[PDB]
Formats: structure tokens, sequence, C-alpha cells
């Protein structure tokens, strides 16, 4: 599962059955960490026009 | 796939099924590939 955000700390329970959320749109919101079985919170970076 | 969902919840009527809303989630899920048609039940004999 590719992608580019920031990872930060979050309070949302996944339970025991999930594991990777998605948007309203197909991507992913926050995911659960491998090897150390976390939860990370993934926010898109910041972008805009000039 | 054999999907096997469950949830245990207290219960008090007896004459039917308790009024309420629940979702069960899944706990295991076998690739047996079996062609599935009847089940039963076990009680213990006493
Ligand atoms: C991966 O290594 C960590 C480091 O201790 C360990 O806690 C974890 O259990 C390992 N992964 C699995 C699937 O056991």
């Amino acid at each position: 599962l590719t992608g580019t955000g920031v990872l930060t700390e979050s309070n949302k329970k996944f339970l025991p059955f999930q594991q990777f959320g998605r948007d309203i749109a197909d991507t992913t919101d926050a995911v659960r960490d491998p090897q150390t079985l976390e939860i990370l919170d993934i926010t898109p970076c910041s972008f805009g026009g000039v | 796939y054999f999907k096997i969902y469950s949830k245990h919840t207290p219960i008090n009527l007896v004459r039917d099924l308790p009024q309420g809303f629940s979702a069960l989630e899944p706990l295991v899920d076998l690739p047996i590939g079996i062609n599935i048609t009847r089940f039963q039940t076990l009680l213990a004999l006493h």
C-alpha cells in the first residue's frame, strides 16, 4: 500500500478485525503497521496554488 | 470461503427474540472450498 502523507499518532480505536481504513474516496486514511502492530493516522501533505 | 461471525449478548425474553440491533463481526474465514448444504448442532447428552 503506497502513498504520501504525514503519519501521526491517532486515537481511532480500530477493532481487531480491520487492518486499513479508506476515505469516502478510494484512498487510505490510516493504516496498521507491520512488525509492531500500531495505528498510524495519514493526513495529506500540504499543497496549494501559487 | 467459510465465514464465521459471532456475538454474545445478554437476553431477557424466552417467547421470541429480544428487540434491538447488533451486527456480528467476522472471527474466522476458512478457504476450504467444500460444497456445504446442511448443518446440525450438538447438545451435551445427560
Ligand atoms: C517483528 O519484530 C518485533 C520486534 O520484537 C516483534 O515484536 C514482532 O512480533 C515481529 N513480528 C511478528 C509477526 O511476530
